[PDB]
């Protein structure tokens, strides 16, 4: 009660809707069903999957009689976003795409016979993720590869989002020697997906848990690379929980730390505290007859499960985007030069 | 002329502290500036910046350590320094508009080769609104403050400020309790023996809005620093390093004692509180006070010596954020906001361009 | 008929005067390269310098201040070919700019001495390290202003330069001591300010000059003194590490091969260190005083495209 972070109302556990005024897309319920019951995403996997259902749901237009297609879809698509907000609040990978999409709703005129409404939207929103994601990730590949020598180590955290493809390129598409250290944490064992993949790729993978983190650093170790969820306007890395403890330690143990990221994952907002702006996710998950049951109904017990947390930018040495590399204090200068400009 | 004596009594207004604070001197240097705008016959657009750059050197040389007057004159030059290049390329034919606001500043000195057609009078009236839009910005800087700080601060933490003489946080923590109904407390120390006039005034009005407040002495602020994990500092002016020119007394060492406990250190500052200058000497901006109110006995025969100080300076390593009207910012980012408001010529505001 | 590569133009004038330094000597060689050899076509002109700069890197691989000179000359002729003159005027429009840097980058250092005045204040004991000649011209202006200070010169080992600076300004008339670089940590408490100078600035703000500017930099941060650094506006290179390991001279900084007959053993370690943004606090340009975050953005403002 003294910190009262349990009464930080960033999320509730509300469910069970029945309303049928909107024609709810059945497949967008599947997307929310695939998130909230068991999380299967990073952030750019959402930015793919949020776009996967959007190409389908615009194809079923269902434009009514006395309404322009500019007038209904700004309500029709945005009503379906609140289904996701019941499941999981948005990211900036969510956020920067959808406001760009709401521009495209507004910049059309009453001239389209709804047959032309596909290809002016379909390839355009396809060339979004073709440019802003795919070949944006291509420029990640050449930039990080020249900053990695052979016969070294990489320490990652959680499931990566883009540097999985980077580790595939340096182990197979360039065949230089490399050892991989993947560490994830209870409850979301998403780093095991990388641990399956890179040894299916056939490379030296050492799996790890965050409680045993010191003895990884007591060996020959360097080049700590990180996934990301958003970068603050200061330089704080808003990312998956438990990122900063290796980010403080490897910076304390004088070997450099980088964050693989992109310009789409920037943001205008700013903060400097970990427990201010976050999300909780269903406190039943940290249980597994069990050992304890009854965080409810029992006096003086609670289960927290932090999803996102900030890292100080002094821990990060170099921030790499698709345009290049940059020091972490110099993050917000792209916000005036490329994001909404490029 | 008649405007030449109103500047002289304004020169007289800046000698013997006829106005204080970082707020009221900026409004009154600018209303007085419009009289010079309305009674000027420049006859060339580079003469009008000459009409104002000597006036600042009739002001900044007259009194250096006031800055809310000192940064307006450069900024109101910059809105005309913008529009010299506006009518320059629009007069030409080939490359009338590129309109990207940033050219690479390293290369620009390193490449040297050598309808509103003219409408020469408009530089007056665009400065007449340039009079008006600056003040109307200053009147409601606190809305951009309050949009981001309740985002930045949370509910249940004890607090501390060393600057009771900040009318920003005097007004801000009213609505930080009122609209956002967060409950907390504030520790408050004194600017001994100078802001202790207002330090007892500060928590009393906060006792009216009853935010669990209590007054600490200046010596005790280390002993309770282990409990508090957040400090806000209402500064007076801020330079290009992110080292800010703070209020009167006591606030620098407690900003240092805050930094040693790995405690985040907050600051609030209006956009007009910015200054494009550099702190070359710390001691040329640290102004002192008097031997009067620090000991009143005035011995002529024993006659020891004693030191007052009515300006504290902090390095940018001891500061963390700048809660401004346009967002929160890094201590090292301060140039880019400033160079979007100031130019490289009038920062050396002096007639001798040596 | 010259070829401008090694010594048929370049190493001529490096024996002319030790007032011109290494990168602008390459800039002086690069602007006179396309001046005489002007092959009346925009295509092979830049293909001439891409041949010529890459052999110039191949000429001396371990003077990467030249690489900064090899970097920004391409940045010069790119935007100078911009303004869209279809190469018709841009032959003359480049060479009418032409002799800019032999008139402008030569007056870098006095312009540093114009604006670097109000750092060395009344009674500042000054720690210098290595012959970064913009510091001495700032100190030349300090003696010519008759402002009061003192000076402390470190070593420059193995590059010997500290023995020169003691002889260089004692004749100028400044009270000065030469100290060993080993005795920095026991003396730095009395020292108040400290001046160095980089051979090139990296992307976060880099000190890519000498052997132990990072050693004296990390001393000064625990001494909590303002670690200034003096350079100018043509000393920028994209080359940017993540650790304090740059490209070395020829081998790794921990060799373990043996002495064959009498080989030099002090010269086994590195000769160039690196310092990130954390340990500097301010720097000087021809543009002005510059914070270590703005030196990142101006090194990226015309560098991404």
């Amino acid at each position: 009660l003294e910190q009262s972070f349990d009464n930080s109302s960033l999320i509730s556990s509300v469910k069970e809707l029945l309303l049928n005024k909107d024609l709810i897309h059945p497949s967008i319920l599947l997307l929310t069903s695939h998130l909230a019951h068991y999380k299967i995403v990073g952030s750019i996997p959402r930015c793919i999957a949020m776009l996967e259902v959007f190409q389908i749901v615009i194809k079923d237009y269902q434009t009514p009689k006395g309404t322009t297609l500019s007038r209904n879809l700004t309500s029709y698509l945005s009503h379906q976003i609140d289904l996701l907000k019941k499941a999981r609040p948005l990211s900036v990978t969510m956020g920067n795409a959808i406001r760009w999409l709401k521009q495209e709703i507004s910049l059309i005129d009453p001239s389209t016979p709804d047959k032309a409404a596909k290809k002016d939207l379909c390839e355009k929103i396809g060339q979004f993720a073709k440019e802003k994601i795919e070949l944006a990730d291509q420029l990640i590949i050449d930039n990080a590869s020249t900053q990695i020598e052979e016969s070294t180590t990489i320490v990652t955290y959680g499931s990566s989002k883009v540097l999985t493809e980077l580790l595939l390129h340096n182990a197979i598409s360039l065949k230089k020697n490399i050892k991989v250290i993947v560490v994830d944490s209870r409850p979301l064992f998403e780093g095991r997906k990388m641990a399956e993949t890179l040894r299916n790729a056939g490379v030296n993978v050492m799996y790890a848990l965050i409680t045993s983190l010191d003895t990884i650093f007591n060996m020959d170790v360097d080049y700590v690379f990180l996934g990301a969820h958003s970068i603050l306007s200061n330089g704080f890395l808003y990312s998956r929980a438990g990122t900063a403890m290796l980010a403080m330690s490897a910076k304390r143990r004088n070997i450099p730390v980088l964050v693989c990221c992109e310009s789409l994952k920037f943001s205008q907002r700013v903060q400097l505290d970990s427990v201010t702006f976050n999300e909780l996710a269903d406190p039943n998950d940290l249980v597994n007859k069990n050992i304890l049951d009854g965080w409810q109904e029992l006096p003086s017990l609670n289960i927290v499960n932090i999803l996102y947390d900030l890292t100080p930018p002094e821990y990060i040495k170099k921030v790499i985007t698709e345009f290049g590399a940059l020091p972490p204090s110099s993050v917000p200068v792209i916000l005036r030069e490329y994001k909404g400009s490029a | 002329s008649d405007v030449n004596v109103t500047i002289d009594t304004f020169v007289a207004k800046l000698k013997r502290r006829q106005v204080q604070g970082s707020y009221a001197i900026a409004l009154e240097t600018l209303q007085l500036l419009m009289r010079f705008i309305s009674a000027a016959r420049w006859n060339h657009v580079n003469d009008l910046i000459e009409q104002i750059r000597d006036l600042g050197n009739s002001l900044e040389k007259a009194h250096p350590t006031a800055f809310s007057c000192g940064n307006v004159i450069r900024r109101i030059l910059a809105v005309l320094r913008d529009e010299v290049e506006e009518d320059t390329m629009s007069t030409t034919v080939t490359s009338t508009s590129v309109a990207e606001p940033l050219i690479s500043s390293m290369f620009n000195l390193l490449q040297k080769p050598e309808s509103s057609m003219k409408t020469k009078t408009d530089y007056r009236q665009v400065a007449i609104q340039g009079i008006k839009d600056l003040i109307d910005e200053i009147k409601n800087i606190d809305e951009g403050i309050q949009q981001i700080a309740i985002d930045l601060i949370h509910d249940h933490e004890i607090l501390l400020t060393p600057t009771p003489d900040s009318k920003t946080v005097l007004k801000f923590l009213i609505t930080a309790r009122e609209r956002s109904n967060r409950t907390f407390t504030v520790l408050v120390t004194e600017g001994f023996p100078n802001n202790t006039k207002n330090a007892h005034e500060f928590a009393k009005k906060l006792a009216q809005h009853n935010i669990e407040t209590l007054v600490v002495p200046d010596s005790a602020v280390f002993a309770l620093m282990s409990r508090v994990g957040k400090v806000i500092i209402g500064t007076k002016a801020v330079f290009v390093n992110g080292g800010t020119i703070s209020s009167n007394s006591g606030v620098s060492s407690v900003c240092e004692c805050a930094r040693e406990f790995r405690t985040p250190v907050f600051a609030v500052a209006g956009l007009y509180k910015l200054s494009p200058l550099y702190p070359f000497d710390v001691e040329k901006f640290v102004e002192f006070g008097g031997s009067q109110r620090i000991l009143p006995r005035m011995d002529p025969r024993k006659r020891l010596d004693t030191v007052n100080q009515i300006t504290d300076y902090v390095p940018p390593e001891n500061i963390d954020i700048y809660i401004t009207n346009v967002g929160g910012f890094n201590p090292s980012f301060i140039y880019r906001i400033a160079w979007d408001n100031y130019k490289q010529i009038d920062v050396h505001l002096d007639k001798n361009k040596a | 008929m010259s070829e401008f590569n090694i010594t048929e133009t370049y190493l001529r004038f490096l024996e002319e005067d030790t007032e011109m330094t290494m990168p602008i000597a390459a800039i002086e060689a690069l602007v006179t390269l396309l001046r005489i050899k002007t092959p009346e076509t925009a295509a092979e002109m830049i293909n001439t310098i891409k041949s010529s700069t890459e052999e110039l890197i191949k000429s001396i691989p371990n003077s990467v201040s030249l690489r900064a000179g090899c970097d920004i000359f391409m940045r010069f002729v790119l935007r100078n070919l911009h303004l869209y003159g279809d190469w018709e005027n841009c032959k003359q429009h480049l060479i009418e700019n032409g002799q800019l840097f032999v008139s402008r980058a030569k007056k870098s250092r006095n312009k540093i001495a114009e604006i670097g005045v109000d750092f060395i204040a009344d009674d500042d004991i000054i720690l210098v390290h290595g012959y970064s000649r913009a510091v001495f011209s700032l100190l030349n202006h300090a003696a010519n202003k008759f402002i009061r200070f003192r000076c402390v010169v470190t070593e420059s080992r193995p590059s010997k330069q500290g023995n020169q600076l003691y002889t260089l300004l004692e004749q100028k008339g400044i009270p000065v001591t030469l100290i060993v670089d080993s005795a920095v940590g026991a003396v730095i408490d009395k020292v108040d300010k400290v001046f160095v100078g980089a051979e090139g600035v990296a992307e976060s703000g880099g000190i890519i000059n000498l052997v132990g500017t990072y050693s004296v930099g990390v001393l000064a941060h625990n001494a909590r003194k303002p670690f200034y650094v003096v350079t100018e506006s043509h000393k920028f290179v994209r080359m940017f590490p993540l650790s304090s390991d740059d490209l070395p001279m020829a081998g790794p900084p921990l060799d373990f091969t043996r002495r064959t007959d009498d080989l030099e053993d002090a010269l086994r370690g590195p000769t160039i260190d690196y310092t990130a943004q954390e340990y500097i606090t301010a720097l000087i340009t021809d543009l002005g005083v510059l914070t270590p975050s703005a030196v990142s953005e101006e090194l990226i403002k015309m560098w991404y495209d």
